[PDB]
């Protein structure tokens, strides 16, 4: 037992009363008084006392007392004395069934946070207490017990699944299932909500009972209560993903019931139902079980893709046309998003088979006079595009012109979704004669880039970037107009849209390439970019996209970038240097210095490597005057994989040109580069192989010692078929380059790498990397034919992969083929290939 | 990598 003193109790009640004042100064001052009184050992005990024994006090005061006790728990429970902790536990369990739903909710969260803050083994009797209390004859105790149980199961599923308190679930799951029968709908909702927490974990206590679970779940399917239907749909989604075998016998009835729920009047029930279509489309059996239901399902999903009245109001689409929280509200998942995504995945799985069901609906929506219906039709046409392109093509000559008209529609929403749909059909648009569809499309899209409405602007920029990626060189005749409008966009845009504008400009540079290097384009594009570059300070996060954009420009312009190089270069160095400095400082004293944002040095290395790539030898007079070398060395010493990746990329680029200044540091680079290679941080390993290739081909025969330490690691990488194709291809390329410059160490290894070397390099398009790698393998076979006797078929395949190679490479292949045809076998090898490859071999 | 879309799930 414990008792309060009257004056202290009354002072605490007065503070709780004053905590409800509208005056923020009163709130702050009484919060301060409370934070001070928290020092009192039994303050929390008075607080629970107000929550529980003073039934005479008004419910808001009691509720807030409970909530602030919950905060005190979360912050300080570890230093509560045992007496008050026991009082809290016992008393809140005594009042878990209090009449007021508000009091019962506060007590529920208080119990939940006590149990979560401590370990359940700090309160071992809690679960038996709640389980036994579920059997209450009084309703309120039962309801509160089950509510707190639901919260505990949601917060603490894993700890309940552990051996902690002797597998409690083994008794609870039979209990919860037994309460699916309960008369009160709220109790049934709690029961299903609790059981649902243990489906995805595949908890044995439940999976030992899935038959009873699904039987009672179907017995419960017909409930009137929206919460019950919500939780039943959620349970069936999870069970589909996990224990699909049991659901499969009843899949037809489950599908029909879940479609009925997809049409449910309550929006939450409908959303839960739509998740069923998304998850089912991911199971391999979907294309066989759901076909019979498509004619009933597609019209439903389509009908679900209309905006709700609430979305139309929030989007202000209702308004004539002559913010951040708006986005927060719209973006959040809803029935429209989910229906569109479900239709998208259904399109991906059924492809042309789904077209004859949706197309009659689509050709009604597209030309409907209600703008909401038209908008949903545009969204439908855009959603199925990716999966259904091959069957949709015949109608594009008819639809694309109307979509291009819709880009001029009065309603902003129609305009935006039209931009996105045309983006989805960009590839087919590009395939056609430019003057027929591409030029009108880009004209309208650029007119919308400067639209009045910001989401229209964002949609237009995204669509134009995708269209550029499809168009590539097709853009060049229109490049003046593209640049004019984009650089005008800088003068209009605002920060939220400015990053997608950067996306558009960077994509333009990437797709156009050296064609962008004209004086008018340079003096039109650069001034605003360097204006933003001067505007931003080194600490601004908005600097990440800009540099990520600028690098593209810098490479696309190649030497044309030179007048703007030096101030960029210098700053780009300083950034990484700073991030290194603080980083090591943070490593020395984490309390004195926080870990700096690695993204600055990552993007700085990326931009600097791209700058070296673009400028070639012209960057030598800068890197000679810089500490850059040491810095990137440290960047490859750093454990973080991204900086290692970026620094090896920069090493490769500074090796393509200006290697003469890198060379003295090779003795320091190579040991750590080879060491970093093998652990196979996929991107880091890939760049490490490629850097080894560059530095080896630069070094020549002088590379003697660095070959053994890398070659064993490289062939070990080739030993792993799990390597992604790019990494393995570059490993083979660098093996070839090493075999070219230093054969003697590679001489034993031909048999170990030639086969995957062939199967990888046969699919790279005859560039200088492939040229040097094949030169290397030719050198290797000339040095050791014995290593490829059992593998000449792979050599023939690799040599045949070349389409009209250089004359000297052709002669090397020719001479070595006429060599090992003598040194039947060559005829049989060439017979393994189709007419083209065999003919190429014969011509050689 | 991929651009914003109309049916993108929060927490891409």
């Amino acid at each position: 037992e414990w008792k309060p003193d009257e004056q202290g109790l009354q002072q605490i009640l007065q503070l709780l009363k004053e905590s409800q004042s509208p005056d923020t100064t009163i709130q702050r001052t009484v919060q301060q008084k409370l934070e001070q009184l928290n020092q009192y050992p039994d303050f929390n005990n008075y607080l629970i006392f107000v929550l529980t024994k003073l039934k005479s006090e008004d419910e808001p005061t009691r509720s807030l007392s409970g909530l602030i006790l919950k905060n005190n728990v979360k912050a300080h429970f570890q230093n509560f004395p045992n007496g008050v902790t026991d009082f809290i536990k016992s008393e809140c369990l005594n009042n878990i069934g209090d009449s007021s739903p508000l009091i019962r909710a506060t007590v529920g969260i208080l119990i939940t946070t006590i149990a979560s803050k401590g370990e359940l083994q700090n309160w071992p009797d809690l679960l038996p207490k709640l389980c036994s209390l579920l059997d209450s004859e009084d309703y309120n105790t039962c309801e509160g017990a089950f509510g707190a149980l639901q919260k505990i199961c949601e917060d603490s599923a894993e700890i309940l699944d552990s051996d902690v308190l002797d597998r409690p679930l083994n008794i609870m799951i039979p209990k919860f299932l037994q309460f699916f029968k309960h008369s009160s709908p709220k109790i049934r909702s709690h029961a299903v909500a609790c059981v649902n927490q243990f489906i995805i974990s595949r908890t044995q206590a439940l999976m030992l009972h899935i038959d009873s679970f699904i039987e009672n779940l179907f017995a419960l399917a017909g409930d009137e209560e929206p919460e019950v239907r919500k939780n039943v749909c959620r349970a069936l989604v999870m069970l589909l993903e996990v224990r699909m075998d049991r659901l499969l016998p009843h899949m037809h009835n489950i599908v029909e019931y879940m479609l009925q729920r997809t049409q449910d009047q309550d929006e939450n029930v409908a959303l839960e139902a739509c998740e069923f279509w998304l998850t089912l489309a991911e199971q391999p059996i979907c294309k066989d079980v759901l076909v019979r239901h498509l004619p009933k399902l597609i019209p439903v999903l389509v009908n679900g893709m209309k905006y709700s009245d609430i979305d139309i109001i929030l989007l202000k689409g209702d308004v004539e046309e002559d913010e951040i929280d708006d986005d927060d509200t719209i973006s959040d998942w809803n029935l429209r998003k989910c229906s569109a995504a479900a239709l998208d995945v259904l399109a991906n799985v059924y492809r042309d088979e789904l077209l004859p069901h949706i197309l009659p609906l689509l050709k009604e929506l597209l030309f409907h006079h209600e703008w909401v219906v038209k908008e949903s039709g545009i969204l439908v046409l855009g959603a199925i595009a990716e999966g259904c392109m091959q069957g949709m093509i015949p109608y594009l000559p008819e639809l694309i012109p109307h979509l291009i008209q819709c880009l001029s529609d009065k309603k902003a929403l129609v305009r935006s979704i039209t931009c996105w749909t045309l983006s989805r059909y960009a590839h087919w648009v590009v395939s056609q004669p430019p003057d027929t569809y591409l030029k009108p499309l880009m004209t309208e899209l650029l007119k919308r880039i400067l639209d009045s409405n910001k989401r229209v602007q964002e949609a237009a920029c995204s669509a134009f970037a995708t269209l550029e990626e499809e168009a590539c060189t097709e853009l060049v005749p229109y490049l003046a107009y593209i640049l004019d409008t984009l650089v005008f966009a800088f003068s209009k845009y605002q920060h939220k849209n400015l990053l997608i504008l950067y996306d558009a400009i960077g994509t333009l540079a990437d797709s156009v390439g050296h064609h962008l290097n004209k004086p008018e384009y340079i003096q039109m594009l650069m001034p605003p970019l360097i204006q933003k570059w001067n505007m931003l300070k080194d600490e601004d996060k908005d600097l990440f996209p800009l540099l990520e954009c600028l690098s593209s420009v810098a490479t696309a312009l190649q030497s044309g970038f030179l007048p703007y190089c030096e101030p960029v270069y210098q700053r780009c160095v300083n950034l990484v240097q700073k991030t290194l400095a603080q980083a090591m400082l943070n490593n020395a004293q984490p309390d004195q210095y926080e870990a700096p944002d690695k993204d600055f040095m990552i993007v700085a290395l990326d931009l600097l490597s791209g700058l070296a790539e673009g400028l070639g030898g012209n960057i030598e007079q800068l890197v000679a005057r810089s500490n850059i070398l040491t810095l990137m060395y440290q960047c490859m010493q750093d454990k973080m994989p991204e900086v290692r990746q970026s620094s090896f990329a920069l090493l490769g680029d500074l090796t393509k040109a200006c290697f003469q200044h890198v060379k003295p540091c090779i003795a320091d680079f190579m040991p750590i580069l080879g060491t970093n290679l093998n652990p196979e941080f996929i991107s880091v390993c890939n760049n490490a192989t490629w850097a080894i290739g560059e530095i080896s081909i630069q070094m020549g025969i002088e590379m003697q010692p660095y070959i053994p330490m890398v070659l064993h690691q490289l062939v070990e990488i080739i030993n792993r078929p799990n390597t992604p194709k790019t990494l393995l291809e570059n490993t083979a390329i660098t093996i070839g380059r090493l075999g070219y410059v230093c054969p003697q160490e590679v001489a034993p290894m031909l048999q170990q790498f030639i086969r995957p070397w062939c199967t990888s390099l046969r699919n790279i398009r005859d560039n200088e990397e492939k040229d040097s790698a094949f030169r290397g393998i030719c050198t290797m076979i000339s040095v050791n034919p014995s290593g490829v006797i059992q593998d000449f078929i792979f050599f023939c395949d690799a040599v045949a992969s070349w389409i009209n190679p250089k004359d000297d490479l052709r002669d090397m292949f020719c001479k070595i083929l006429h060599g090992f045809k003598n040194q039947e076998n060559w005829r049989r090898f060439s017979d393994q290939f189709p007419l083209p490859l065999k003919e190429r071999l014969a011509a050689f | 990598m991929q651009r914003p879309g109309p049916y993108d799930r929060p927490g891409a």
